[PDB]
């Protein structure tokens, strides 16, 4: 039957709002929840960026 | 029939007291297919440290890796004399065999590792409580001399004469000579930029029994942080910790229908003191991880791990990260769940960390 | 601090371990299916009588009547064939239960070794069967608990084609799909088999990802699973109470009020102080012999389904407790391993915020508070307005209160005693989730344990001293015995219910006017037995009557007001109390002793203190619960006459 | 939030070692959180935690005072000490072995 | 062709409290031996507001560390120092997380 | 034992105009990609993704 | 496989699921282990060899 069994499972949603006419501008609202170990030697990493 | 499964089992058997002197025992087997051009491969490796004198803090390594591959035998024997100068300067004086086939090459060797950080700040070692990512360069001084013993053998001298002595970017390609395929690949994802090496002497001075090649080079190996030898350079030698002569036995075979490991020895430096009271089982040093992961990558697996890390009576494990699933009040039990996923991890290649901070 | 109670703790325990922990109670469980099949054989096929009717033979006895075996039979062949059928099944259940405690002792002592085959089957990896496990599987699930799902549910699916094949061959079912008449549940079962595989084989291709329970399996799956089973138990409760009342198994439990019992322990014939066998009350009987009970007067139909039906609730309920203590146990285990902040699941994440864990506990008291003072509001004045204090008659009380015609559906005689029930049993859900919340949020640190310094270091901590005045009883073990006891008064409301029981006043029955006129005012087709507080007077006649519940209703008193004893906080007197009594065992010396008295007398710790407690509370409670579901059903229909025209 | 970190602590408890007054003033004042794996200094950063409130440093007593009086000298309970002077600093008390 | 042999079965101190902390409940002195007692309760005022604290006799306590490896302080009082000077709450404090929460806008949690 | 990635963000050059009158939202950058490539390798996955 | 008449597989990575005469197939459990191992980069042998 199927292989590469015991996988695990991430989901995401993303959203992209255009703006009309001339203006090129969008609103992205992006979510993400990843069930994989991280690749991070020190793991605990949360970081937030506010650009 | 199209499931492939690895199955492994795990035990790390720690000692009372500060020392750790800890017993590793892994068995694996895997039905993929190996990533070797060359099959069947079968190796059995053998390194065994005694402690040569505390006094001088020499000690003594002896290597025996036992081959076969597409039924040749190759034997690289090497027993070696260990000791630490410095921090940043260690000594070797050694003699080994390379025995291929019916060739053989006996070698003697003077060797100087000098290794720097780049950075000493105190500001790091103050802030980051378990320093993984150091940088840092490594000087390799090594003066090998060969018995000049076989025609061969005299021919690739003489040839290697002329090579140096007529071709000034010898230095570049030398690193593609030493870096014999995928090797080449692996230094670029480990973080290890080799430097072009320089021939300090290339001479030959004749023994009563045979002519002597003598030849002395040195090289720089450069560790972007990710490289064991240099960010771990502490924790890759501890002499101090070794007074009891400690041994491993590895053993891999792989034919194309599967591959099989057994790694059973002792030795010391498996857990260090992390801070905050809790003795750390030792980071797991990423070059063999990335470098393992690059044939891990080749293929999918179903996950059945399990390890078996057998505390030293009166010590319990205060952090697991997975959590272990099952624990005998003294060993404590890692099988499936996420530690499978974080096995799969670092069979693919992940350098996620798994902390097993235990203590009094 | 490893107790009696924590030996065969999950946390010591692997999977292997578990599995053969499983098979020996099955087997165990089989060898006492056999005990009680044994024990419900009214005529030995040696040609002699049998037993007295256990309670637990009552209660098997209807299914046994769904099936080939147990004919409600008074001939006397057919009763003998009756005994034949269960003797036979019980054998066959002792032998498949050996064989199974015999499998779970291999898997106990990890020793899987096939006498024929002299190899060593691997836990962790092998074949479910010869063939059939490389057909469907082609191997093992990875060790790993979401993996296992698909093959079990193939196993489940297998089992259901089993029983489908044993009512077809052996019971002699064959499947139509008649659900009225009995001959249907095979052909469910067959139906169940093909939906259970297609989903087997669906979460063996595809696992379900729910990563809380697959590193600590044997906490959080347990938890989960028995808060899961809980419920399920609870519907399957609910199920039990309106089916056994459907006319489609009326055959097969209405019967059971038709013929008459001789119940162990039920009064018997009494002779006199002089009854020479070489006076006694019923002489056609002989001495010392039962007294037949009829099954019409004494309701057996709705006291067998009572019973089946508070088992399977209370079961579920105590389940429900034990699945959110344990997963407070979890949780407390990740809070302090730091694993909590790890989870990545929606399960927790939500929880992990505590602002909204105030949020969904206000919101649960709120709505525990409001459904409670409302539906107590309404008990007392009904109460008030029978009783006629205050000058009020029941024409003031809450008899036009009915359930919403909409909603009236799922009740036989609407009535304001449904609707108190109903929202009694929603006030005490609720009441009995305040606790449940605490457990699953407030393992590690309440708000107020937060804003005061201290965190919950234990499972089983005491408390934490008398600092600000309290800290009783703040461990999860505490709050599960709380929720217990909260959810004894939902379990009463149901037990009560179920038997027939005026709820929504406290004195309905008793010889006051308005207590009387509640039926005539409330147009019942039912006569409830009697109200909350007189339920105890009308159906404590039988309890008195028998002799054996009197002996249960004295065990179980003397129980509870034992528990009394540890539940007060009173652990420190009682500790020098034992101390004043060991040092005068100690003065036994100088009494001729010659023995040095080494007997410290022990008191329990608090945090078994609160155990025992509970335990004793629960038990003398529900002992004495038996005894109401067992004193009979006595619902008569016809309605109370007003007392005055 | 809460069980991020120690549970106890609103903002991270830094106890302060007892490096003080032997060279200089010992500027390098040791810091250290209720984790203890590290070891910070006194830096101005620290300082802007500090006052943030995210953290909150602590001197304890069963040690070598430090600078207990070269730090600030408000003692009208013997507990006054700040150390930019405006701080609302508070210590720790330990009378463990003077006490019987 | 020819392969080598192989074995494979894995398929099929001085420990301090502060007083300001601690809350009087004693767990440590169920955690000490009854041969050494070290631990002791020091009472200040009405024991429902706080009241009576614990101390430790330095003297008479040696490195035994029962008391924190059991980690039963809710109060975080118990203290251990270590010889280079970093004092411990707890014996594995969880890491500090920068926390902030998860709303899928499509899945039913938005 | 997971990730959790929230991104709130709006951005000015989200959409490119293209020949044709057609405008369309940018291509992605590549260093993302393949700098998350090496990550994204290291286990076995099933992707439930929604884009609106 | 088809070899030149007269010719026969002697040594082979994971043998012939299949043989007509003078026709070899390849399939099954571990030629799809070697197809997946280098479709992702495997550099593992497949010796096939065949003798007169
Ligand atoms: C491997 C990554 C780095 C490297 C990092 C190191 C490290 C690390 C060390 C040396 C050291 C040496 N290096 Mg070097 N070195 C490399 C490449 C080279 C090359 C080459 C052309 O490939 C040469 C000629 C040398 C030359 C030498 C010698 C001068 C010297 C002693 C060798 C010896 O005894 O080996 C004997 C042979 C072995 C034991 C074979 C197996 C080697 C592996 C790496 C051992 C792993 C141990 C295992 C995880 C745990 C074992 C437990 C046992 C009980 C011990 N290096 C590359 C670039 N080099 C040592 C030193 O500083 O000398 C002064 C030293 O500490
Ligand atoms: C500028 C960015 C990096 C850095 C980049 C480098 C690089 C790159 C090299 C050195 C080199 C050296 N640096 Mg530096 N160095 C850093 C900070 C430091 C610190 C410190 C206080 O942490 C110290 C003590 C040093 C000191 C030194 C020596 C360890 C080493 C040889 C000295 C020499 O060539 O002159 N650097 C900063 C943080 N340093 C050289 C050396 O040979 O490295 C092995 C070299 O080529
Ligand atoms: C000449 C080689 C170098 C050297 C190179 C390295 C490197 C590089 C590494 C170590 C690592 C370790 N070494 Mg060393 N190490 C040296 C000297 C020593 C001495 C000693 C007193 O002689 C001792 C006791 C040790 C002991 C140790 C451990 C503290 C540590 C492995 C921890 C673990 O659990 O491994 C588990 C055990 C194993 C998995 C067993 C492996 C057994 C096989 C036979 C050896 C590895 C083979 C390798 C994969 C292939 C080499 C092929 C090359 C072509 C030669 N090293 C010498 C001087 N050592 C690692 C560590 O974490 O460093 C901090 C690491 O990264
Ligand atoms: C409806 C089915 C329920 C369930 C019903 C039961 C019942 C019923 C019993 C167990 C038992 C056990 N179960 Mg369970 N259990 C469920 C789910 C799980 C899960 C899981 C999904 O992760 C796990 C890991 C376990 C694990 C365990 C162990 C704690 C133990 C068996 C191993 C052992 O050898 O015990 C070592 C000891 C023994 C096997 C026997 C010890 C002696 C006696 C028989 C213990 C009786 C205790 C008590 C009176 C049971 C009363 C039930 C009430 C009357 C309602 N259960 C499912 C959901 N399980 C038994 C256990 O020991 O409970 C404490 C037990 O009684
Ligand atoms: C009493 C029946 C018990 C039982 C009693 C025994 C006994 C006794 C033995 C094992 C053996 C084994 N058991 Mg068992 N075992 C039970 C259920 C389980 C379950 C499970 C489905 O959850 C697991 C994981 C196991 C695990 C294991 C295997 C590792 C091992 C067989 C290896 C294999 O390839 O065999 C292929 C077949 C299996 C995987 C069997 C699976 C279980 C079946 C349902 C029952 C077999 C015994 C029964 C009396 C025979 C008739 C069965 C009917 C035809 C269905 N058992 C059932 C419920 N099991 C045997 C052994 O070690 O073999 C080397 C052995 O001697
Ligand atoms: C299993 C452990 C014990 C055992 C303990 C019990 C208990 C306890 C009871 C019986 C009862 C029965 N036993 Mg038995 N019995 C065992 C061994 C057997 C075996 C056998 C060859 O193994 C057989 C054929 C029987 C035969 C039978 C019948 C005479 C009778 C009714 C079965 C039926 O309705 O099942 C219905 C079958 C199914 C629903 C399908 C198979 C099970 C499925 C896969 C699991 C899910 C359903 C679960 C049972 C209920 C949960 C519902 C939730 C909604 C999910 N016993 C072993 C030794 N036996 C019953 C009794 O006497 O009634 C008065 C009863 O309650
Ligand atoms: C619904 C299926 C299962 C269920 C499956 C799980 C799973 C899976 C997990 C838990 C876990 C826990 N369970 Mg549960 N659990 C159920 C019933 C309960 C009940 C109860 C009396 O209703 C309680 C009090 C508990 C208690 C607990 C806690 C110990 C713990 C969660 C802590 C947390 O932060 O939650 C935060 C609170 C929530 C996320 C609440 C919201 C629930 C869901 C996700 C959102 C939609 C439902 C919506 C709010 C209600 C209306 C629609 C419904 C369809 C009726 N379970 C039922 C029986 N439970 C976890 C634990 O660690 O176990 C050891 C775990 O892994
Ligand atoms: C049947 C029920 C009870 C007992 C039996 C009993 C036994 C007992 N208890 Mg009690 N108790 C309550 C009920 C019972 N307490 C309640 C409801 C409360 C809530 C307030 C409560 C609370 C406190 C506090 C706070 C303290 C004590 C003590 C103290 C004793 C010490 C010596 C003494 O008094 O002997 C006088 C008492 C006896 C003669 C008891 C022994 C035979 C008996 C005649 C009847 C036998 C019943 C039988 C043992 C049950 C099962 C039999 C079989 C299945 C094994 C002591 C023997 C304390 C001390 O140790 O000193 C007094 C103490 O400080 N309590
Ligand atoms: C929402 C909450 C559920 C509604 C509450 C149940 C009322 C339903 C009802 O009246 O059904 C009506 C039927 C009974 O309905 C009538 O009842 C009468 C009372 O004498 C007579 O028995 C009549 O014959 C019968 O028809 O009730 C049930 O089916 C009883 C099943 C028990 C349901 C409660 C199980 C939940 C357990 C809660 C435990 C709380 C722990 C804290
Ligand atoms: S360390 Fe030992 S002597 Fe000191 S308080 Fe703890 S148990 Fe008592
Ligand atoms: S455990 Fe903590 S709160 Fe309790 S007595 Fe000891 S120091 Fe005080
Ligand atoms: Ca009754």
């Amino acid at each position: 039957l199927f292989g590469s069994n015991d996988v695990t499972t991430a989901h995401s949603d993303y959203e992209i709002v255009l703006e009309g006419g001339s203006s090129s501008w969008g609103k992205v609202k992006a979510r993400a929840k990843v069930n994989a170990p991280p690749a991070s030697p020190l793991l605990p990493a949360d970081c937030d960026v506010k650009l | 029939n199209d499931v492939t499964t690895a199955h492994s089992d795990y035990e790390i058997v720690l000692e009372g007291g500060s020392s750790s002197w800890g017993k590793v025992k892994a068995r694996a087997k895997v039905n993929a297919p190996p990533a070797s051009p060359l099959l069947p491969a079968d190796c059995d490796v053998k390194l065994n440290v005694k402690p040569l004198d505390p006094a001088k803090g020499f000690v003594r390594i002896s290597a025996v890796f036992e081959s076969i591959v597409d039924s040749t035998k190759n034997k690289l024997t090497i027993e070696a004399d260990i000791a630490n100068e410095t921090k940043e300067r260690r000594i070797s004086v050694g003699e080994g065999m390379v025995s291929v086939g019916d060739f053989s090459h006996t070698f003697s060797f003077e060797g100087s590792v000098v290794n720097l950080f780049y950075y000493r700040s105190d500001a790091v070692r103050r802030n980051v409580p378990n320093p993984i990512y150091m940088q840092g360069r490594q000087f390799h001084d090594i003066l090998m001399k060969v018995p000049l013993d076989n025609n061969d053998l005299i021919d690739t001298w003489e040839g290697t004469v002329k090579a140096i002595g007529s071709t000034g970017a010898f230095n570049d390609w030398i690193r593609d000579f030493w870096f014999i395929g995928p090797a080449f690949t692996a230094l670029n994802e480990g973080g290890q930029r080799i430097s072009r090496i320089e021939v300090n002497g290339l001479n030959t001075e004749s023994g009563p029994k045979g002519p002597v090649g003598v030849s002395r080079w040195r090289f720089s190996h450069g560790g972007s942080g990710m490289v064991d030898s240099i960010s771990r350079w502490a924790e890759l030698f501890p002499s101090d910790k070794l007074n009891r002569p400690a041994q491993v036995e590895a053993g891999f075979r792989s034919d194309s229908q599967g591959i099989e490991v057994k790694v059973d020895g002792e030795f010391p430096g498996v857990s260090v003191d992390a801070g905050g009271g809790l003795r750390r089982i030792l980071n797991h040093p990423l070059i063999p991880l990335v470098h393992h992961g690059m044939v891990g990558k080749f293929n999918n697996f179903n996950v059945d791990a399990q390890l078996k890390v057998v505390l030293p009576k009166g010590y319990k494990i205060r952090y697991a990260a997975p959590q272990y699933r099952s624990q005998n009040l003294e060993e404590y039990r890692w099988s499936g769940g996420a530690y499978a996923r974080w096995v799969e991890h670092v069979c693919k290649g992940g350098v996620g960390q798994f902390e097993i901070l235990y203590a009094q | 601090s490893t107790k009696w109670y924590q030996i065969f703790d999950t946390e010591k325990l692997d999977d292997e371990q578990v599995v053969g922990g499983h098979l020996a109670l099955l087997g165990v469980l089989g060898f006492i299916m056999g005990i009680y099949y044994i024990s419900g054989i009214q005529v030995f096929p040696w040609g002699a009588p049998g037993f007295h009717d256990n309670w637990f033979y009552l209660t098997i006895k209807p299914r046994m009547v769904s099936l080939g075996i147990d004919t409600y039979s008074t001939k006397t062949a057919d009763l003998e064939a009756a005994g034949a059928r269960l003797l036979g099944w019980a054998a066959f259940h002792f032998l498949v239960g050996s064989v199974l405690i015999f499998g779970g002792w291999r898997h106990w002592t990890h020793n899987l070794t096939n006498p024929f085959t002299g190899r060593c089957g691997n836990f962790r990896d092998f074949r479910f069967l010869g063939k059939f496990g490389d057909v469907v599987f082609n191997g093992t699930s990875a060790k790993s608990y979401k993996e296992a799902l698909g093959p079990h549910a193939v196993y489940m699916s297998l089992l259901f084609l089993g029983w489908g094949i044993v009512m077809w061959a052996i019971l002699g079912f064959a499947p139509i799909p008649d659900f009225q008449t009995i001959n249907s549940e095979t052909f469910m079962s067959f139906v169940f088999a093909v939906i259970f595989f297609a989903l087997g084989i669906y979460w063996w291709n595809n696992p379900p990802n729910a990563a809380i329970h697959l590193n600590d399996d044997m906490k959080a799956a347990f938890s989960v699973h028995l808060t899961a089973i809980g419920y399920i138990n609870i519907a399957l409760g609910c199920i039990a109470f309106v089916a056994f009342q459907q006319p489609s198994f009326a055959p097969y439990y209405k019967e059971l009020d038709k013929l008459v019992f001789y119940l162990y322990g039920e009064p018997f014939n009494r002779v006199s102080f002089n009854f020479v066998e070489q006076a006694k009350e019923f002489a056609d009987f002989p001495a010392y012999a039962i007294l037949p009970k009829s099954g019409e007067a004494f309701g057996m139909a709705r006291v067998v389904t009572n019973l089946i039906v508070f088992n399977h609730i209370i079961c579920g309920v105590l389940y429900v407790f034990a699945g959110v203590y344990h997963g407070g146990q979890y949780l407390l285990k990740i809070q302090l391993n730091g694993m909590y902040n790890q989870i990545k699941s929606i399960w927790i994440t939500k929880g992990r915020d505590q602002e909204v864990q105030v949020k969904i506990l206000g919101t649960v008291m709120a709505l525990c508070f409001a459904t409670m003072l409302s539906v107590y509001a309404v008990i007392v004045w009904n109460t008030i307005c029978e009783l006629n204090i205050f000058g009020t008659n029941i024409t003031m009380s809450f008899y036009w209160l009915k359930p919403l015609p909409i909603f009236q559906w799922m009740f036989a005689d609407p009535s304001i005693n449904d609707w108190v029930m109903a929202h009694v049993i929603t006030a005490g859900s609720l009441f009995s989730l305040i606790a449940l919340v605490r457990i699953a949020f407030f393992a590690h640190t309440s708000p107020l344990w937060d804003d005061l310094g201290l965190k919950k270091n234990s499972y089983s901590f005491p408390c934490l001293g008398p600092v600000y005045g309290g800290t009783c009883g703040v461990s999860i073990q505490d709050q599960l015995w709380f929720a217990m006891l909260w959810g004894i008064k939902g379990l009463s409301a149901v037990c009560w219910y179920i038997d027939g029981a005026w709820i929504a006043s406290m004195m309905y029955g008793v010889p006051a006017a308005d207590a009387k006129a509640w039926d005539s005012i409330a147009h019942l087709h039912h006569h409830y037995t009697s109200g909350i507080f007189y339920y105890f007077w009308t159906e404590t006649v039988t309890i008195f009557s028998s002799s054996h519940l009197s002996t249960i209703l004295m065990i179980g008193h003397l129980v509870w007001f034992i528990s009394f004893a540890v539940w007060f906080e009173d652990r420190g007197s009682r500790l020098e109390g034992a101390d004043i009594q060991t040092r005068t065992i100690r003065w036994l010396g100088k009494k001729f002793l010659n023995r040095d008295v080494n007997f410290r007398f022990p008191v329990l710790t608090i945090s078994d203190s609160k155990l025992a407690g509970t335990f004793l509370y629960f038990g003398g409670t529900f002992m004495l619960v038996f005894l109401f579901l067992a004193n009979g059903f006595y619902q008569t229909n016809s309605p109370l006459p007003p007392p005055v025209s | 939030g809460p069980w991020s970190g120690n549970a106890v602590h609103k903002a991270e408890k830094y106890f302060i070692t007892s490096a003080k007054r032997d060279r200089d003033g010992k500027l390098q004042i040791e810091l250290v959180p209720a984790s203890g794996r590290r070891k910070l200094s006194p830096t101005p950063e620290m300082i802007r935690r500090l006052i943030d409130g995210e953290i909150e440093i602590y001197i304890l007593t069963t040690q070598p005072d430090i600078a207990i009086d070269m730090n600030k000298e408000i003692i009208d309970m013997e507990n006054r000490y700040v150390i930019d002077f405006d701080k609302r600093g508070v210590k720790w008390t330990m009378r463990e072995i003077p006490v019987f | 062709p020819v392969e080598n042999k192989n074995q494979a079965p894995a398929p099929g101190k001085h420990y301090f409290i502060i007083e300001n902390l601690c809350v009087g409940c004693g767990l440590c002195l169920d955690k000490c031996p009854p041969k050494v007692n070290a631990i002791g309760y020091k009472f200040y005022g009405d024991v429902q507001e706080g009241g009576f604290r614990c101390y430790i006799d330095q003297a008479a306590c040696i490195s035994c560390s029962a008391c924190f490896s059991g980690d039963e302080c809710p109060s975080g009082a118990l203290i251990e120092v270590l010889p280079d000077g970093e004092v411990l709450d707890f014996s594995y404090t969880p890491p500090e997380r920068l926390d902030f929460d998860l709303r899928f806008l499509h899945r039913f949690h938005r």
